[PDB]
């Protein structure tokens, strides 16, 4: 089956906040 | 003892180092075992019916006393129970056989089962 | 004399009672007060009831939350494929009787209308130990039963 | 773009002593011990568990179980028929008939909440202008059968005497809410 | 009673009616009482103030107790 | 305008028992709804209320004048409408009180009507003691066969 | 190849009964099935007053109760202009961030297992038996605390309760830690989630995901940070907002939006003004046992607000909070009566269960319950 | 060798934890019901919200209305536009507090 | 509003609003196109169909209002577009704009009945499978017509009988003086 | 330069600026097509020829996000190649023009909101 | 399916059009439910003419549209297993009502 | 009788009946015929409280009330039958057990139900359930002392339906799911006495509707001995054509002559020597059942039949055997 296997490769884990940290 | 048939022996296991805090009349002891550890386990009953035991049997000066909601003991709350309406425990006899359990007054086992036609009939 | 057969009684309900599987019907949030009624405080796994996730194999069945009209179909034939000495625990007031919804057009006035029920916990949203107090009356239930002593008639 | 995101993203590490460190944490399953070792720790430390009939989880004055009738000290059912639980029911659980008693103040002569058909809300608690209908701790009332589940019209909403002592001291301690 | 004979099936507890009938009118100083409830406002029922201008005793409608001049 | 309003609806409520839950008319009460749409929220009168005995007005009309708040609406109905002159605003002042000076039944048929005129609980029927509430009678815009006058 | 996937745990995801068009092992299309949990609840509020309406709210979401009646309330304060005080808004929040917790706390670890890890679900039911201690003691009920009411709040907290809550934030990171290296890191799980449901924002906005959906796509959509409903404009907390969109981003926010909830949970405590529980105006909160017994005009409002109701004016508004699910907003027109006139409840799960389509077409079959996972698809908003 | 860097130590099991039960009034709660200014002044009109606002003005348009519009709308200057909700993404470990709120 | 001066006059056709969220009641011919505007547009993105609420009013004479929420992801606004569809007038189905409109144009036919046009899969996606009748109308009872449903010598089967039961007891609480 | 848009799926375009010119300048080709007194045309010829200039000056796509604060070149470009979609289908089913009737009915209602409730910032 | 139905003719056609799909249905009907013994396909021709006809005086054209979408929604979902079986078999003087009520 | 409904389910029928033998496969059909109609059915039942269970559906909330009670022991016959206006009798058994006779289950148990009743005296309506053809001298001892509880309870009370239903069939029968299972003796099926018989079965739903009828009915219908048969006068053979219809499988009969039948059957007769043990329920060769199946007198003769109830019998072809699908 051509179906899109599951790759479990990625990026790195970096917790992505929001720009409104400090001062919004 | 002699129950190694029932989670009593759980309760069994605990009372080694808890404080007996008061009986009520039906001989549930109430235990509290504090300071140790593991709040949550520290305030039990042992329902002195070791077989036949349910809860409910707790009757309503101690069943707040056992459930944290308060802290006065059922000796403490025996001199508040009014005397007037006051009305023992009945354990809950749900399905232990008619007459016991409770019924409605239309329900044709109730001795009484009344007639709801609000006409009189003639 | 009769005594062996209150004793094999007293066996088989002590059986029948240690070990209580329930097909949990966990519809809504009465799922959610049995999942905690199956989690680390009040223990189901404690009094021999194991959560199974099939009818084919479970002495009773849990039906929690509301019975909704077209979840009636399914209730009673996952309770038509359960092992004869089966029982049924209505969970919550959505489940024993018509509830909040009682008056829903979509909803059962009580799962009492599709499958025979045998202990009723009681409470909308029951304490995880009011549905482990109403298990813990399916075994006295079980205790009452005496199989055996009927069978010798 | 996949291809080219996992050609970059295994390029990041790429540097000798940090395929190392990935290889001997991916081989000696290293995460996968961090699990075992919490798992263990949990299984020696003590138990979060309640051995239920004889010791029960933690409730508040504020707790909806049971609905219990309340009465006045001195006998008398708390219960005018004012009719405003029968009212504010989210459910139509409770169905009230009142009738002038032959002393000429006014009571219910059929009061049945249908627990079935209730929600435990606690809303006839306060709608109640008297406090003549609360819930009880009791919560521990699963009946083997439905018709014993529909409490009946002022009789065993009368049981709340029994569990007066409690719900006295809970409403005395909640009154301040 | 008859009233009481339509949702008391026991018989046997005294019916509130009586155990309202047999606890004595409060003597009391003014031409009104409160009544707020059993002692804790908060814990009663609204309060109502009766009249005592009559000779019999005026019974609160709320609690059934019942309140006499005393002059 | 408002403000008068709220004034005298603080007033009415200021000597009024609280019996709206015994109250027979508490669902289907002008003051009630004038208090909870056009009246303040709250009330300052902290003091002892007046209370007034209840006149027997017969086997019809219950008499609660604790409840009643002498507009006098009663007392005009059966002076003109009903016209047999049995019920009158005895006293003045907040003393006020609205019935016949010696126990006398409203001998007058067409005097029960007084439960629709009077705005309070109050006057209220005897038969219909406390037997149901304003909301859950299901209303059937029928008509009368007693009398021809249907 | 049709196949019946019904649910596989029940009591955990209750009526799932997706009907899968398969292909081997390949799922080619989800078609989930719903009104087997489909209460009247959007008929049954058009007949009973404002106040009888708020229990249905604690109902429609059963694992994250309080959100809805917060999502409620939120609704008949918009047409009432009912003024909450600050205490009001502060423990509104304080148990909306306590019910992220709850939800969060079960839907990460019933996610958890129905890929397989058992032990997470009960050291998470024992945290969420904990926040069920103050559920119950602020209000009554453990699950359906009918507390967040329109005018403000129920009843004020109990005198121990922020003491408990405070002992509890103290010994809830270590929680989430443990919840998370059991997780996190395991490859049997990244394996089990990572590219799992991937849903580039697009799809997340084309299908209305708006929840921890929204914000795996990487779509910086939260409503708290958008429309400031309460003092969360006043309180800092940062919305992790995911980078690939996969199944294992929603874990991680799920997982972080746990702490920023602590978060906000510590904050709600250091700063909780003592002022009035509910709104002064009497005519839209009944006022309280004390003062309708010993005052007439307070006891013919508590008889015309448990009785009639507030009568909200002729209006129609769309109020929607950030429940933890997703975007959960009443649409509630209001005819000028004590009656809500189509009480609308838009709920995510509805548009999330919707997203099972896409989300697991090419997956294979044992991810479809991944999918049903992270959506946090409860059935009695749908 | 696990998550345990001294902050663990903050245990599930507390044992010291509700030490006063909820029912035992060892202090009687007050729970304001109104502010101070708003009991001996029940003044109410003004502090309405039901009721006080402004009434609906439904007013209709006809075709002259909106071509009078159109020709008044001259051009789409800059601030003439709805602005943009500007949220970028920023990777943060534990900056904020430090970790510790 | 930007969006009421670039918006085509006849789109905007009944209604306008300003408060309680910003509303277009608009007619239900120009409704996917005035969906197709709002959407797709540099200054207007609403990309984001929050709710399609059916709302029912017995009194009017097109008794439907199909009130569809849209929110704006991008510049943080509400738009609620409605329409006005009586039983029997099929309206334009968003369903190919904003794909989660699917499963809400189903709910509103089955709840009320206002069929979708070009709306592949429109079936009934909340009642039960023989449900006839359309619940969250004004008209439909509470209770249901029939819909008790009990088990009987039909073994394995749940019938579907005329339905019976407490009667709904309906509080008259409005007051007079509004 | 740019690594990547934080939102999936919205790749990161390189030839940010020429694409960007490529779009507003059909843009502005393509509008001419609707009637010039429509408040359609004014805008999206304002808010194109902004952008179209702005980007024609600036060079580099961080300098076209901070002087044109919209966000970032990639969501430029799926604004800019939706609204082209728009213009080529309002050219069909033509809405412009004000009918003959045309009774439209501003319920502007102004009731005052607590503020407390959602609304949004 | 947009209600072409500008005139009663096309409303007609689609009739026509829905009883064709609904006849030459029968037979996964009748497979899928067993009911090739019990009824004879003339029977359940018979019964779809009768409802198609007892619903024929609709000089509406959008309601019958109406009643074509219903009809294909209960074909729909008869030909496929969402509904039972027990039912399709089921679907195919004064005085006597004074004896048994008031109504 | 006082009716106060619509339907049933929860409307009132007057019908406070007592259906002594609800808790078997008669019993479910009539018990949900009197509690869908909206009447209350004191269902009595004897041992285990599942047995009743599956009837306290099909009644709403005390419509149907289970009580136990001891069959040998009055004083609890009386109770069950405190508040009720119509008994219906189906305690009836086709075997012999240990402790209850033959005459001790079918006669002396309808005739003691019929005096309790008698001194009850308000039993309006005291149906008296019996198999057709149970008449004196038939060679089944269940037909004679069925024919003995007939005559029993029409002397000790007069007015008292009697229905005589054939073997009934339906779902849970003992006629039918007998055969099946015994097919699943890889097809073989033992007619017995060469299929000969002629009986007449009938589809259980119309035996309860004719049972219910016979209420409904005015004072007619009292004392009149109803033979329910059916349609479609069957030969066990014929009838068995028609569960091979149902269950996919291929005909494989075998006859049995009748002296070969009583000897297979011989065992399982010693049920009141082998003391310490029950035996277990004999099925498909029931000594007496057999000696009922010789003589084909199981026809509806000139008595009245369902027309003298306004009811006409479902046949036994389609729905009123498809509880023969479980078994394919
Ligand atoms: C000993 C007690 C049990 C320890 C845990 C058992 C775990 C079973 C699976 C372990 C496993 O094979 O993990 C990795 C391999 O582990 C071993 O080799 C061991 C799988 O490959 P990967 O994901 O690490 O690398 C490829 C990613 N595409
Ligand atoms: N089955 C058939 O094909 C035919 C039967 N009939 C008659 O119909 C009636 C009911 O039939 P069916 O329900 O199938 O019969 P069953 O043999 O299944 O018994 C039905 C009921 O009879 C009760 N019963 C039988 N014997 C006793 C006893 N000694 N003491 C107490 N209760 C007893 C059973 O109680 P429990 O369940 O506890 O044992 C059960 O409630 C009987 O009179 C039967 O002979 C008529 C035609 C033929
Ligand atoms: S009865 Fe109450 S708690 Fe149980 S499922 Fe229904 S609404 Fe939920
Ligand atoms: S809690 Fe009280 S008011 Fe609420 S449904 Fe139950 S009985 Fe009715
Ligand atoms: S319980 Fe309370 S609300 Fe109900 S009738 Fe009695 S006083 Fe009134
Ligand atoms: S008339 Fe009765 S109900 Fe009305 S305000 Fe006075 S006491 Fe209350
Ligand atoms: S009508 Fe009623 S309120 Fe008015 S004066 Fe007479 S008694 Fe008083
Ligand atoms: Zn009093």
């Amino acid at each position: 089956a051509a179906a899109a296997a599951a790759a479990a490769a990625a990026a790195a884990a970096a917790a992505a906040a929001a720009a409104a940290a400090a001062a919004a | 003892r002699c129950l190694p048939d029932g989670n009593l022996l759980q309760t069994k296991i605990h009372n080694i180092g808890a404080t007996l805090v008061g009986v009520d009349k039906f001989g549930n002891k109430y235990y509290q075992k504090l300071g140790d550890t593991q709040y949550g386990r520290h305030r039990w009953v042992e329902y002195a019916s070791k077989d036949r035991y349910n809860a409910s049997q707790v009757p309503a000066e101690w069943h707040g006393w056992l459930h944290f909601i308060t802290d006065h003991t059922g000796d403490e709350l025996l001199s508040l129970k009014p005397k007037r309406y006051g009305l023992e425990h009945k354990e809950n006899f749900s399905g232990e056989g008619d007459a016991y359990i409770y019924h409605s007054k239309g329900h044709t086992l109730n001795p009484g089962q009344k007639n709801w036609t609000r006409y009189q009939s003639w | 004399a009769e005594f062996v057969i209150s004793k094999v009684d007293d066996l088989m309900n002590w059986a029948r009672t240690g070990s209580i599987w329930p097909m949990t019907f966990g519809l809504a949030c009465c799922a959610v007060e049995m999942m905690h009624t199956g989690a680390a405080r009040y223990d189901l796994d404690r009094f021999g009831i194991i959560f199974r996730p099939s009818p084919r194999q479970s002495d009773c069945m849990i039906v929690a939350g509301t019975l909704t009209n077209k979840m009636a179909p399914a209730l009673r034939k996952v309770y038509d494929q359960m092992p004869e000495p089966r029982w049924v625990i209505s969970m919550g007031s959505c489940a024993n009787g018509g509830g909040y919804y009682h008056y829903s057009y979509s909803v059962v006035r009580g799962c009492d209308r599709i499958v025979p029920v045998d202990i009723y916990v009681p409470g909308c949203p029951p304490t995880a130990e009011a549905l482990l107090y109403g298990l813990l009356q399916l075994q006295k239930k079980i205790n009452r039963r005496k199989d055996f002593l009927h069978w010798w008639n | 773009d996949d291809e080219e995101a996992e050609q970059l993203a295994k390029e990041i590490s790429k540097d000798w002593s940090t395929v190392f460190e990935r290889s001997m944490n991916t081989l000696f399953l290293t995460e996968m011990v961090r699990g075992l070792s919490l798992t263990l720790k949990y299984f020696f430390d003590p138990k979060v568990t309640i051995n239920y009939p004889f010791e029960k989880g933690p409730l508040s004055p504020r707790f909806r179980g049971e609905h219990a009738l309340r009465r006045y000290p001195t006998g008398e059912e708390r219960c005018i028929a004012c009719k405003l639980c029968e009212a504010v029911c989210p459910a139509q659980a409770i169905t009230i008939e009142a009738e002038e008693r032959e002393d000429g103040s006014r009571r219910t002569t059929r009061y049945d909440i249908d627990m079935t058909k209730c929600i435990y809300c606690g809303f006839c608690q306060e709608a109640c202008p008297v406090d003549a209908i609360v819930e009880g701790p009791n919560f521990e009332f699963a009946t083997e059968t439905h018709e014993e589940l529909l409490y009946d019209k002022e009789k065993l909403l009368e049981n709340g005497d029994r569990w007066e002592t409690e719900i006295a001291e809970n409403l005395r301690s909640e009154s301040l809410y | 009673g008859n009233h009481t004979a339509k949702w008391m099936q026991d018989r046997s507890k005294k019916s509130p009616m009586e155990l309202i009938s047999e606890v004595p009118p409060i003597k009391v100083d003014g031409r009104i009482v409160a009544c707020e409830g059993d002692t804790n406002p908060a814990l009663g029922h609204p309060i109502e103030f009766i009249c005592l201008d009559l000779n019999e005793p005026a019974i609160c409608k709320y609690c059934g107790l019942r309140y006499v001049q005393d002059h | 305008a408002k403000k008068a309003r709220e004034g005298v609806m603080e007033f009415l409520l200021m000597n009024h028992p609280l019996d709206c839950p015994i109250c027979d008319q508490g669902g289907e009460c002008d003051l009630q709804d004038q208090s909870m749409a056009f009246g303040s929220d709250r009330g300052r009168f902290t003091e002892m209320k007046r209370s007034v005995v209840d006149k027997n007005l017969g086997p019809l009309v219950k008499t609660v004048m604790t409840r009643c708040i002498q507009c006098t609406r009663c007392v005009r109905f059966a002076s003109e409408v009903a016209g047999v002159q049995d019920l009158g605003i005895l006293g003045r002042g907040s003393g006020e009180e609205i019935g016949t000076y010696v126990e006398k039944l409203m001998t007058s048929e067409l005097s029960g009507n007084v439960i629709d005129i009077c705005p309070v609980g109050a006057l209220t029927s005897k038969p219909f003691a406390f037997k149901a509430r304003n909301w859950e009678l299901k209303a059937t815009e029928t008509i009368d066969v007693s009398d021809a006058v249907g | 190849f049709t196949l019946n996937f019904g649910p596989q745990h029940p009591a955990a995801h209750g009526v799932l009964r997706l009907v899968l068009e398969m292909n081997g092992e390949v799922v080619e299309r989800a078609e989930p099935h719903i009104g087997l949990l489909h209460r009247g609840t959007e008929k049954l509020i058009e007949y009973k007053t404002y106040l009888q309406a708020l229990p249905y709210f604690d109902r429609s979401d059963y694992v994250s109760m309080m959100a809805q009646e917060h999502a409620y309330s939120l609704a008949v304060e918009k047409l009432l202009n009912c003024e909450v005080p600050l205490r009001a808004q502060y423990i509104r929040v304080l148990f909306c961030e306590i019910t992220r917790i709850l939800n969060h706390l079960l839907a990460l670890t019933t996610h958890a297992m129905d890929v397989g890890a058992l032990t997470p679900f009960l050291w998470a039911f024992e945290e969420r038996e904990k926040l069920l201690e103050f559920y119950e003691r602020v209000s009554g009920a453990r699950m359906h605390a009918s507390f967040i009411r329109p005018g403000g709040v129920a009843q004020d907290l109990p005198l121990g309760l922020c003491r408990d809550i405070d002992s509890f934030t103290q010994q809830f990171a270590s929680r989430i830690d443990e919840l998370e290296e059991m997780l996190t890191g395991n490859r049997i799980w990244k394996q089990r989630l990572v590219d799992i449901g991937t849903v580039t924002a697009q799809q997340a906005k084309d299908w209305g995901f708006s929840g921890v959906m929204l914000r795996g796509p990487g779509v910086c959509w939260d409503l708290r940070r958008a429309a400031p409903y309460d003092v969360y404009d006043q309180l800092d907390f940062d919305v992790p907002v995911g980078t690939r969109g996969d199944c294992y981003d929603r874990y991680c926010i799920r997982i972080e939006e746990m702490r920023q909830s602590l978060r906000i949970i510590v904050q709600c405590l250091n700063q909780m003004p003592s002022g009035m529980i509910k709104a002064d105006d009497r005519k839209l909160c009944p006022p309280s046992r004390c003062r309708m017994k010993l005052s007439m005009e307070s006891s013919i409002h508590h008889f015309e607000l448990y009785t009639e109701g507030f009568s909200v004016p002729a209006s129609s508004t769309y109020t929607a909070v950030e429940a933890p699910k997703g975007e959960f907003g009443v649409f509630l027109v209001s005819n000028g009566s004590n009656r809500p006139y189509r009480c609308k409840i838009r709920a995510p799960g509805f548009a999330h269960l919707q997203g099972l389509d896409f989300m697991s077409k090419h997956h294979m079959l044992a991810d479809v319950v991944t999918i049903i996972g992270t959506q946090d698809i409860v059935f009695g908003e749908v | 060798p696990c998550a345990h860097p001294e902050y663990l130590e903050a245990v599930p099991k507390a044992t010291e934890y509700r030490l006063r039960c909820p029912a035992t009034i060892d202090e009687e709660a007050i729970v304001p019901s109104s502010d101070p200014e708003t009991v001996y002044n029940i003044v109410y009109h003004g502090r309405d919200q039901r009721r006080n606002r402004p009434p609906i003005r439904r007013y209709v348009l006809t075709k002259d209305n909106v071509v009078q519009m159109m020709n008044e709308k001259k051009s789409f200057d800059v601030s003439d536009f709805p602005k943009v909700y500007l949220t970028t993404v920023e990777e943060d470990l534990d900056t904020r507090g430090g970790g510790y709120e | 509003k930007y969006s009421w001066e670039t918006l085509p006059k006849k789109w905007v056709k009944k209604m306008e609003r300003s408060e309680h969220g910003n509303r277009f009641d608009t007619n239900t011919d120009y409704l996917f196109q005035l969906l197709c505007f709002l959407k797709l547009h540099t200054y207007t993105r609403v990309q984001v169909l929050i709710d399609i609420c059916g709302v029912d009013y017995p009194s009017r004479k097109r008794r439907f209002e199909v009130v569809y929420n849209l929110l704006s992801t991008r510049y943080n606004s509400r738009i609620r577009v409605q329409t006005s569809a009586d039983e029997v007038t099929r309206i334009s189905s968003v369903v190919s704009l904003f794909p989660s409109a699917g499963w809400w144009e189903r709910e509103v036919w089955d709840m009320f009945g206002v069929s979708f046009i070009n709306h592949p899969d429109l079936r009934r996606i909340l009642t039960d499978y023989g449900f006839e009748g359309h619940p969250l109308r004004k008209d439909f009872p509470l209770s249901g017509y029939v819909q008790v449903r009990y088990d009987d010598p039909e073994k394995r089967v749940v019938s579907e009988p005329i339905e019976m039961t407490q009667e709904f007891r309906y509080f008259d609480f409005a007051s007079p003086w509004e | 330069v740019k690594q990547t848009t934080g939102i999936v799926g919205l790749d990161v375009v390189p030839n940010a600026r020429a694409v960007l010119i490529d779009l507003y300048s059909k843009t502005l080709k393509e509008i001419q097509a609707v009637p010039e007194d429509e408040g359609y045309r004014k805008a999206v010829e304002s808010f194109t020829r902004q952008r179209l200039n702005v980007c024609k000056e600036e060079e580099d796509w961080e300098m076209i996000e901070k002087r044109l604060g919209c966000g970032q070149v990639e969501e430029l470009i799926e604004e800019a190649r939706d609204e082209l979609t728009l213009i080529g289908k309002m050219i069909e089913w033509d809405p412009w023009g004000v009918p003959d009737d045309y009774e439209c009915e501003v319920i502007e209602n102004d009731a005052p909101i607590p503020k407390h409730v959602p609304q949004h910032r | 399916v947009p209600p072409n139905s500008a005139n009663l003719t096309e409303a007609r056609r689609r009739v026509f059009d829905f009883f064709r799909a609904a006849c030459r249905s029968i037979p996964t009907i009748m497979d899928i439910y067993n009911l090739q013994d019990v009824v004879a396909p003339s029977q359940l021709r018979y019964a779809i003419s009768a409802q198609i006809r007892n619903n024929a005086h609709i000089t509406d054209p959008k309601v019958i549209d109406l009643l074509i979408f219903k009809g294909m929604e209960e074909l729909t979902d008869i030909v496929d297993h969402a509904k039972q079986r027990h039912h399709i078999i089921g679907q195919y003087d004064f005085l006597k009502n004074f004896y048994t009520s008031n109504y | 009788l006082a009716r106060k409904g619509t339907g049933g389910r929860s409307s009132v029928s007057g019908i406070v009946a007592t259906v002594f033998g609800a808790t078997g496969f008669l019993g479910r059909y009539l018990v949900q015929q009197l509690a869908k109609m909206g009447s209350q059915v004191l269902v009595p039942f004897r041992g285990s409280e599942d047995s009743p269970r599956h009837l306290k559906l099909m009644g709403d909330l005390g419509q149907v009330v289970p009580m136990k009670f001891d069959p040998r022991d009055e004083d609890s016959i009386k109770a069950v039958m405190a508040k009720a206006n119509v008994v219906i009798n189906l305690i009836g058994r086709e075997y012999e057990t240990r402790n209850f006779s033959f005459e001790d289950a079918n006669h002396h148990i309808a005739e003691k139900l019929a005096l309790v009743a008698k001194e009850h005296g308000g039993i309006m309506r005291y149906i008296q359930v019996s198999c057709l053809g149970a008449s004196v001298s038939s060679p089944s001892r269940m037909l004679r002392a069925k024919a003995a509880a007939e005559e029993a309870v029409l002397n000790a009370l007069p007015e008292a339906t009697i229905m005589r239903p054939a073997t009934m069939i339906g779902t849970e029968d003992r006629i039918l799911n007998p055969w099946s299972m015994f097919v699943k003796k890889y097809g073989f099926l033992p007619l017995i006495g060469g299929g000969t018989t002629k009986f007449q079965p009938v589809y259980v739903v119309d035996v309860a509707a004719a049972i219910v009828a016979a209420l409904k009915d005015d004072g007619s219908s009292m004392g009149k001995t109803y033979e329910l048969g059916g349609p479609d006068v069957f030969t066990t053979h014929e009838l068995a054509e028609i569960m091979y219809d149902m269950i996919r499988e291929w005909p494989r009969y075998v006859k049995l002559p009748f002296p070969i039948a009583k000897a297979m059957a011989a065992p399982r007769d010693f049920m009141v020597n082998k003391v310490p043990f029950p035996l277990p329920s004999p099925q498909i060769f029931n000594l007496d059942q057999i000696n009922a199946l010789t003589t084909d007198t199981l026809v509806s003769d000139n008595a009245l039949k369902f027309q003298d109830l306004d009811l006409v019998p479902h046949k036994l072809k389609g729905y009123p055997v498809e509880f023969l699908i479980q078994y394919r």
